[PDB]
């Protein structure tokens, strides 16, 4: 589990969440 | 019967989808000209705490642009379109690995130059940090985090030395529109 994946996992996770949130819930 | 049907093709969205999606930005759009601005995105409450809604809210503007067209709306989320068998049975869909890494890629390199500084990385780090942590601390986690990435050591992440760092990442399914399906 590299740094990088950490915090790109985090970025995807924040990423996804915006865009579910744009689409509407 | 808006024009998704062009739309339809180059993002490869289902019928309801666009229309679940259709309606979702006629929401969006307040006084109602074909259009969305930062302004009509920003409404969304659960973005703008989102760290990087900003980021988000911008993606949706190319160049310079401050107004994005239904078919750019979807063009961006054609990106999170959930990945079908079909897909990977042609031309390379807005939602393959491929593009989708670009995409968030492109969320890191602000400046579009094709690399990830060790600012750029910073700025990204600050967004997400709940624990207040020292800006040193910081330096360090985005230097050690452009450092373990970089490869070529020109100091900044390319697109590649990205795409390899996420190797054993699943990001097709971490960057893939859920509620959707
Ligand atoms: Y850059
Ligand atoms: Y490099």
């Amino acid at each position: 589990r590299s740094i990088n994946e950490e915090i790109h996992t985090q970025f995807l996770d924040h990423l996804l969440t915006g865009i579910e949130d744009i689409c509407g819930h | 019967i808006p024009d998704g049907d062009s739309i339809r093709r180059e993002t490869g969205f289902s019928q309801a989808s666009l229309l679940r999606l259709h309606h979702r930005f006629r929401a969006l759009d307040r006084n109602k000209k074909g259009y969305l601005s930062r302004m009509d995105l920003q409404q969304i409450g659960a973005l703008a705490v989102n760290p990087l809604g900003d980021r988000i809210i911008e993606s949706f503007f190319p160049d310079g642009s401050q107004r994005v067209d239904f078919p750019g709306f979807v063009r961006v989320l054609a990106h999170f379109r959930p990945v079908e068998d079909e897909d990977t049975e042609k031309p390379e869909p807005l939602n393959s690995r491929r593009n989708k890494l670009h995409y968030a890629f492109q969320l890191y390199d602000l400046d579009r130059d094709g690399k990830i500084s060790r600012h750029e990385m910073l700025q990204v780090l600050r967004l997400m940090v709940g624990v207040q942590v020292t800006e040193e601390q910081l330096e360090n986690i985005a230097d050690r985090t452009v450092q373990e990435a970089d490869e070529d050591g020109d100091g900044a992440v390319s697109f590649v030395e990205f795409t390899k760092s996420l190797e054993k990442m699943d990001v097709e399914q971490k960057m893939s529109i859920r509620i959707l399906k």
